[PDB]
RNA sequence: CGCGGCCGGCGCCUAGCAGCCGACUUAGAACUGGUGCGGACCAGGGGAAUCCGACUGUUUAAUUAAAACAAAGCAUCGCGA
RNA sequence: UCGGCCGAUCGAAAGGGAGUCGGGUUCAGAUCCCCGAAUCCGGAGUGGCGGAGAUGGGCGCCGCGAGGCGUCCAGUGCGGUAACGCGACCGAUCCCGGAGAAGCCGGCGGGAGCCCCGGGGAGAGUUCUCUUUUCUUUGUGAAGGGCAGGGCGCCCUGGAAUGGGUUCGCCCCGAGAGAGGGGCCCGUGCCUUGGAAAGCGUCGCGGUUCCGGCGGCGUCCGGUGAGCUCUCGCUGGCCCUUGAAAAUCCGGGGGAGAGGGUGUAAAUCUCGCGCCGGGCCGUACCCAUAUCCGCAGCAGGUCUCCAAGGUGAACAGCCUCUGGCAU
């Protein structure tokens, strides 16, 4: 069968020197050099491993040449935080200045005795 | 190259200042309209005959109209 | 089928190093790579990353522990000290 | 008993709106065959009046108290209640739940909305609806 | 009436059938050759003991691969900057 | 006024690092030349064209209605319950985060290339007898659009013990199973533009001492798999071992500011198209029983990639095809 050959000047099997089989027009087995595989963004939350959704997986320079919108949702920390810890920092921030607003007034009635 | 899918858009495509050429492709099967442009090549393609017949009479003048047969 | 009569886990130990050296090692190495309930989201999880650090599946909860245990009867007596502490210390 | 009401002020946890601060306009809290859940009409603001000092002058001021607001039907697993409840009389004719069937119904809503809200926003009253919530 | 289609009075595969397609693999049997058949190739001689080193590992490139070194284990010593 | 890379600089032709592919062509060069299709980065001050922003309501009037005039008020986009989507989608200093950016091994699954099988062609081989036979050959690049396929620790309804779902293994569930309906990512597969005009296989006709000559026909339909090799993904195991850094690029938070008085409008634009540019150095060939080192055309040494048929457990050994050679 037709052996194959790399088309470049490095030889080894490192991980920028990575092919795949094409079949040309002219009915010959090519080496096509492809590019690495690009990874969505973690949350910034930290915690939850699953990466974003929305956003389109490619290598940090592609991401110059997309639009905004491919790179984002339209949400509130859209294209950095996941959509539930996003829920959870609103119900979080909401909910301790609230206790806040209650140790305010507790402690306002607390001080009407001398 | 870009395909352009109804009449109306390769018209105005073909009247474009960097429009350099139009080729004329004639299958078994269709007729293919390619205007050479700046970035792209515009291919229509055209199933009937009367009407890739037409599209030939009403090309912009002044531009290349080789036919590839 | 009960494949071992006594060896357990350090099977896999084959002939070497001791006797006592595999029976010293097998009560480690069952602690080791156990699966601990998870004080926080109550699930079964909870199992060893590295050497003292212990990692939640589910909460995704990292705690510091013992080095085999999830946490050791010093460190057990030590929080239990120092809570009898601080109630001590304040009033 | 139920406190889901018109009139109470809601966080809106989900969609394009998350975080905004909202008043409930009507609550369902049936479902109606075409929502099954549990929803409420809402009427919301999408950009906070911006904060306004005493050394601004009168036509900053007016330009930074220009309220965006939004009309929503919500879910009530998307809504957030809160104890605080705004008086406000928002138009049921004009913001009700078919106006999301014509665009310029919908237009006419949310600019009903924005007026209500910002002659409420003036004279200083319901201050913690117009403040925007820090997460 | 959209020799075909929308609902239904219109019936009991319910011990599951009908047709089509498809890899290799295993077991069993008969017959058979001048007992030869893992037919070339590939491809452990085995057992009973004694000494030393626990083992795996390393070593004098160019005469010594060992019982030598290493090793885990055991023990001792110094040290609070 | 703000401003810590808190330290110059060097350090990788195997690490990181945007973006070029197909066909043709030489005696010797081609991913570099020619042809044809793209693409990245940078620039545009006098603003290149569109599109977006963004062009709607209220009240007085005129007007048969429709529609026209004046005034006032808005207008830094919109949709979906949601996951999120749509072609743009104002915004600085500052802050937060992501990507770059991660070991070894196991087991599965998807895709491709190759191998195999059954037919249809074209050309060859055998024909002493047989053989509808044996052999060769039977394309579609990048980059776009659409659709499969794979994955999801993504959303909504709902609330599950007579527990159920489920893998080769596992594993999962009132912190929300099963089921129904959605969303997203990858998409190297298929179709399509590229594209048949090229390439190839055959059969011919002319010659330009040496034609990218001219022409006819064809470039078809299927089936298989613990197969082999790449690749993508899922899920595990091991570690007193936890398997780089930095350039570089991006998203978000915040809102200092900027833009216009209702105009065929402004600031602004990560949207479509258009215009210009990409300098310097390397590039032949050998890469080894003869182009390197070993005094030499020296049985030694010298880092890698591709990898067919039979037998067989097999990248074993033995025989063969493509390719190569002359002991
Ligand atoms: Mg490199
Ligand atoms: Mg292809
Ligand atoms: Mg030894
Ligand atoms: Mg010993
Ligand atoms: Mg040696
Ligand atoms: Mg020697
Ligand atoms: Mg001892
Ligand atoms: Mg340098
Ligand atoms: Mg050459
Ligand atoms: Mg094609
Ligand atoms: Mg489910
Ligand atoms: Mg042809
Ligand atoms: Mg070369
Ligand atoms: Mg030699
Ligand atoms: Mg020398
Ligand atoms: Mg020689
Ligand atoms: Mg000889
Ligand atoms: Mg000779
Ligand atoms: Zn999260
Ligand atoms: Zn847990």
């Amino acid at each position: 069968v037709q052996r194959l050959t790399y088309r470049r000047r490095l030889s080894y099997n490192t991980a920028s020197n990575k092919t795949r089989l094409s079949r040309t027009p002219g009915n010959r087995i090519v080496y096509l050099y492809t590019k690495k595989v690009g990874k969505a963004p973690k949350s910034a939350c930290g915690v939850c491993p699953g990466r974003l959704r929305g956003v389109r997986a490619v290598r940090p320079k592609v991401l110059m040449r997309l639009s905004k919108t491919k790179k984002h949702v339209s949400r509130a920390y859209g294209g950095s935080m996941c959509a539930k810890c996003v829920r959870d920092r609103i119900k979080r921030a909401f909910l301790i200045e609230e206790q806040k607003i209650v140790v305010k007034v507790l402690k306002a009635q607390a001080q009407s005795q001398k | 190259p870009r395909k352009i899918e109804e009449i109306k858009d390769f018209l105005l495509t073909a009247r474009r200042k960097d429009a350099k050429s139009v080729k004329i492709k004639k299958n078994k099967d269709n007729v293919k309209f390619k205007v050479r442009c700046s970035r792209y090549l515009y291919t229509l393609v055209i199933t009937d005959k009367e009407k890739a017949e037409k599209l030939k009479q009403s090309l912009p003048p002044g531009l290349a109209v080789k036919e590839l047969k | 089928a009960k494949r071992t009569k006594k060896v357990g886990i350090v099977g896999k130990y084959g002939t070497r190093y001791g006797a006592s050296l595999r029976k010293m090692v097998k009560k480690i190495e069952i602690s080791q790579h156990a699966k601990y309930t998870c004080s926080f989201c109550g699930k079964t999880k909870m199992k060893r990353r590295a050497v003292g650090i212990w990692h939640c599946g589910s909460c995704m909860k990292t705690v510091a522990g013992g080095a085999w245990t999830y946490n050791t009867t010093s460190a057990v007596t030590v929080k239990s000290a120092i809570r009898r502490l601080k109630e001590l210390k304040d009033q | 008993g139920k406190f889901m009401k018109p009139g109470k002020v809601v966080l809106v946890l989900a969609g394009r709106y998350s975080g905004r601060k909202a008043v409930i306009v009507k609550n369902i809290d049936d479902g109606t065959s075409d929502r099954p859940y549990s929803h409420a009409l809402v009427a919301g603001i999408d950009r906070y009046p911006r904060k306004v000092t005493a050394a601004m002058g009168k036509k900053k001021i007016a330009k930074r108290s220009k309220i965006k607001s939004f009309v929503k039907v919500y879910n009530y697993n998307h809504l957030m209640p809160t104890r605080y409840s705004v008086d406000i009389p928002l138009d049921k004719t004009v913001v009700n739940k078919d106006v999301f069937r014509d665009p310029a119904l919908k237009r006419k809503a949310r600019r009903e909305a924005k007026v209500k809200f910002e002659e409420r926003y003036k004279t200083g009253k319901n201050k913690w609806f117009f403040q925007k919530l820090r997460f």
